[PDB]
């Protein structure tokens, strides 16, 4: 519950 | 509460190419750029109204910064100021002001939040160069360290448990953060 930041 | 995310990822795969952040990480770190955007800019204006200045130069900055920043942190910063002014001024333009001054991170909204509200003081070209390296510095050395500390905790990612370790167990950026959240 806390994902990746991808740009 | 401008969003850094691009520029902090960009300054992120620099330091840490296999390294990913997390968005609560990611979140934290936008916080601590704003917070250190503010209190640099604040105190530059207050230099230039208290010497009765009609502008925000790079010198303004730079006694900010040195002012703000623990010593190691403000040495770096100062020279990686200087070398971003001094790049952009001779540099071939054609390109993003942020690209002559060889920096990841926004000039131009760096020049946009330094001017917005002020109506006492013109803003210089190097002022917000300046301001920007000082902001793609200190994520690089907050990133730097997030990621040796989610590299001891065996994980491949930054989540805020390592920014959190990365801030205590440094003593600058543990000093930093006195006078940055307040």
């Amino acid at each position: 519950s806390d994902p990746s930041w991808h740009p | 509460k401008e969003s850094y995310s691009i520029y902090v990822y960009k300054v992120l795969k620099q330091v840490h190419p296999d390294t990913g952040i997390s968005s609560k990480a990611m979140g934290i770190m936008n916080s601590f750029v704003n917070d250190i955007f503010e209190r640099i800019a604040g105190e530059a204006s207050r230099l230039a109204h208290y010497n009765k200045r009609s502008t925000i130069t790079s010198r303004e900055i730079q006694t900010a910064v040195r002012l703000l920043l623990p010593g190691e942190l403000a040495k770096h910063a100062v020279s990686e100021g200087t070398k971003a002014v001094t790049k952009y001024t001779s540099s071939k333009k054609a390109k993003t002001r942020s690209s002559r001054a060889g920096l990841q991170f926004p000039v131009g909204r760096v020049h946009r939040l330094l001017r917005k509200g002020n109506y006492s003081e013109r803003v210089g070209a190097g002022a917000p160069v300046y301001l920007a390296a000082v902001l793609e510095y200190l994520t690089a050395e907050i990133l730097e360290l997030a990621g040796n500390a989610a590299r001891d905790n065996k994980k491949t990612r930054i989540i805020p448990r390592h920014l959190q370790l990365a801030i205590r167990n440094d003593e600058e950026l543990n000093k930093l953060l006195g006078k940055v959240t307040i």
